[PDB]
């Protein structure tokens, strides 16, 4: 029971693992899309700024 | 993996390489033009690996490889390494053997000879292209930008060039080269991020210099001011990652590195910057000429991405040029990769296809025809 | 026993011998690494008495017994015990004569060279093992954990050496070896225990105290915390039997033990600890590879199996890392185990069979021929 | 002790300090760049003991102490370190309180801009100097060299700077930094004689593989030849006396931990060498000063003393150049103080008096005056 308990929280901790790594590979992603959509803004934005001195 | 037997375009220099098909509007492969090796010992088995990385594969597997460039301030010195850069370029990641193809690659107008000797040599004997046209960087970027007449400052990655054209005609005699490029400005930048407390002397180290100058650089419109400013407070530093989590902050360097193109004597080099040259070039043109270029300097190459640039140039060389004249930069979105455009462009003209050198003409001849055929 | 002449394995390292056969799971024998030596005369009938014990006779027979290890600090000094050791498992439990298969051992590369160049020559004039191939433990560890990048901290009995390798590549310059083991670990437990009423001096006591450290000692995530209460409380002692009938219970000593790992000032040693070391050789490599050797901190040899070395490994080291990036401890229930699998899978790979030093080779080059084929 | 208000000169390096007064042609004492703490619990009552040791005093109670280094890759991190061992420098063996005299500290200049000002804040703030002047470290050796023109090897204990001077200009461009010095070669040396038998990690330890290196070790002329004979035989072997009457002896090791700086791979180094920067330095000059500087290729600092240094240099870069011009080492006796010698030349010259800060002029404009003073 103990080994059986230990399979599932070793699962849970795998399941959960999936699901973190999941997430992990989502935060990676995502937060790099954060940064690259951030400086896909800061370049519209510096090239607003740019655009505007042109303006 | 196209149907129809287009010319091949192929801007390989000293830094990156741009390729595609003749006739569409951007390169397909765009890639670095490094060869990378291993500087340790294998040490398991089984490992796959490479005797030597190409492109993407020499940068992906940087962290222990010694990266290098086949090319020398425009000139290629290493044809083996060139032809697996294009193999991989070509055959690989265009999907195309030049075998079924005409081949259009580039090099500025005092390129040292060899260079055209070589391009055109590989091509024909390597690659077995049908047939080549080795040309001018300055004419594929007015192509490209949809002029016959302008200054074209191609602000390299190992040299600019700096040649006026006139209604389509050089005017050599006004060619003012300068041992000034992109490659310097890198080497700047890490001496002065070294004053910072970061030292960059690995290949892995050179690399992210590059990638923090082409992230984080500008030049405004006016250094000194800027500079003022950026040595005097903490509000102009910007923030670069590096690859193992630590990061950078960089401050008045953000731009004392692409000034170099404005101040030479920066890396030591005896030049008065590149707003001088493009001045110089049309200050030695004919006084019927010289109108034309002044309303037409145009860029070519990459750095011409820095924020600022554009409107720099025109403004160093309007305070370099008479009054009444009107000066006007041509600064188009195709910068950095107009001569790729360019040789699409070219390539694709009427009139231009009975200019490649045929398999035959050359095989006859020798490489030495790419002087009596192309340039 | 064996239905092809595969590659032996034998891990013989301070502490425990683990010996097999390549391409199988698991050692087919485990035994401890010495050769006892009796320092009474026998007084009952049928107690045997022997001149000399090997293996686990040697431990069996402990309680008039001097236990000698062949090897000090990683290497074996002492080859005509590792003969004796090496022929019990060999001719015993394995049921083989080197004599048919090739065999594999195992070491370092900061590892002295005498270690190498003696276990080849004995494999070969003593055994007459028909081919020889000395690994690294590393090496080993990576195979058996599915890697090919990461650190390995080889947290032996008598040495730890700790050896980065990058995409299967060394990077020596990374090694940072310590002395620093298991059987120190040992040596503070039987002086804490005399401080707490029971002494241990002999080699019957160090061995006890050995099994003792095994069952009852444990890391703790939290030092400061995990002592504040156990050095406060009965709850948090266990109790340990003796083989007079006695019991011992420890209680903060529990850890105190294993602590050493990451407090070596407990033995008297100019270290900060594993996490120091596991810490400088991912320092001492390019950021471009820092940042995955983080992410895979790789266990070998046993001290592994501490109730909270994992868990502290991976809190020690992101402790200490930048942010950002990854640390991971890689902590398989193939601790302790983990070179014996790679070796295995080493010897049985198709690339490795190139890597062998052959009989004839020995024959003609001598013992340092090690040099010129393993690593 | 002393008649006059001359400047003190002082070389704080990341190995030794060199100190004297201006206008003498040697340091009057030289301390390692130390301060040593004890790592032990004392356990009589009544036996005095500091809590901290500095210079000499660390080295000779070494026995219990943990020595550190204030200084890395010529860069002082841990500024109240460097006031305790600039304290004793000056108190005790120069005999000068600084609050009366001048003083004068250097670096080279690609060291990062902290050290130059913290040399100059902590001499004005802690010791009250009525002067200060932070000196160029290539400069020095060339003064005390008897040169205006060459390159100017600075290759010290933590990094070398590699600077070409001409007609007394430097030359910026052409500044080589590298991270290759005198500390990783006794680290290699470490791990060769690890190799050999013989472990050297503690404090202690790496002390007495310092000493080793710095009597037993050459670099070689002819690398091959010699390893191919001290590597075969017991004739080419030399020994050191250990502290405790033991001793080591070593053959082609002996020639391996200084080839480093020939072989910089042996610590994990992406360079080919001292020899392939100091032709770089001269290379990247004007046609017109690298016929001035193949002939002067200047020592500076330690690592020089080498028994074949100055041979192999010299063979190294003639085999490098287009033959035609003479290629000349100039390795004087001021070697490993050269930078001292120096900085007593440059504090007492009649056109250097200028270039001293002021204690008023440092009041006023802050620790930032050092860009405005010095260099
Ligand atoms: N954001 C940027 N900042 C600075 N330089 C840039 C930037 N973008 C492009 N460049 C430069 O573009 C150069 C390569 O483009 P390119 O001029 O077309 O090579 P080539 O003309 O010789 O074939 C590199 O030196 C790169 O640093
Ligand atoms: N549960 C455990 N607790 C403490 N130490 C352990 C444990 N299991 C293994 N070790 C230690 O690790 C060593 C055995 O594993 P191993 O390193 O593979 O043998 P070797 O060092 O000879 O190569 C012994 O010193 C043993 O005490
Ligand atoms: N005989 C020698 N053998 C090896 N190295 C030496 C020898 N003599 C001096 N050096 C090295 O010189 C270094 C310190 O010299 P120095 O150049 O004055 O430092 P710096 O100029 O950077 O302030 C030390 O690492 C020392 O080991």
């Amino acid at each position: 029971d103990a080994q059986e308990k230990l399979e599932l929280a070793e699962k849970k901790a795998t399941d959960a693992e999936a699901d973190v790594a999941s997430l992990n590979r989502r935060i990676q992603l995502v937060e790099e899309e954060l940064d690259r959509a951030q400086e896909r803004l800061a370049t519209a934005l510096q090239k607003l700024e740019e655009a505007e001195k042109a303006a | 993996d196209e149907d129809e037997t287009t010319a091949l375009v192929c801007d390989n220099g000293s830094g990156l390489v741009k390729a595609g098909f003749a006739g569409d509007d951007a390169p397909r492969a765009v890639f670095p033009s490094i060869v990378g090796r291993p500087r340790h010992q294998g040490v398991m088995v089984g490992m796959g690996q490479k005797d030597s990385y190409v492109g993407d594969e020499a940068q992906s597997k940087r962290g222990i490889l010694t990266l290098k460039y086949p090319i020398e301030h425009g000139i290629i010195t290493n044809w083996d390494d060139m032809e697996k850069i294009w193999h991989h370029t070509f055959y690989n990641e265009l999907r195309v053997a030049p075998e079924e193809h005409p081949t259009l690659l580039t090099e500025a107008p005092l390129n040292p000879k060899a260079n055209r000797e070589k391009m055109t040599q590989i091509m024909f004997e390597t690659f077995n292209v049908p047939a080549m046209y080795v040309a001018i960087q300055a004419v594929l970027s007015l192509y490209a930008s949809g002029r016959t007449t302008g200054i074209v400052l191609d602000s390299g990655d190992g040299v600019t060039h700096n040649v006026p054209i006139y209604e389509g005609y050089a005017l050599p005699h006004a060619i003012m080269r300068l041992d000034l490029a992109g490659r310097d400005l890198t080497d700047y930048l890490m001496k002065i991020l070294t004053e910072r407390g970061y030292s960059f002397v690995t290949t892995a180290e050179r690399e992210i210099v590059r990638d923090i100058k082409e992230k984080l650089c500008y030049v405004a419109l006016d250094f000194e001011n800027e500079m003022a400013t950026a040595a005097s407070s903490s509000s102009l530093e910007k923030s670069y990652e590096l690859p193992d989590g630590q990061v950078i902050t960089i401050g008045n360097e953000r731009f004392r590195c692409p000034e170099t193109l404005f101040q030479p004597s920066f890396i030591g080099m005896e030049s008065a910057g590149i707003h001088e040259t493009t001045y110089n070039s049309i200050m030695k043109c004919d006084i019927d000429i010289r109108k034309d270029l002044y309303a037409n300097n145009v860029m070519s190459g990459g750095t011409t991405m820095y924020p600022g640039i554009a409107d720099r140039m025109q403004k160093e060389i309007t305070a370099l040029a008479p009054s009444t004249m009107k000066i006007k930069i041509i600064a188009p979105p195709e910068r950095k990769y107009s001569v790729w455009i360019g040789g699409s462009i070219l390539a694709s003209l009427s009139t231009f296809q009975q200019m490649w050198i045929t398999k035959q003409e050359y095989d006859e001849a020798g490489p030495s025809i790419v002087h009596r055929k192309c340039f």
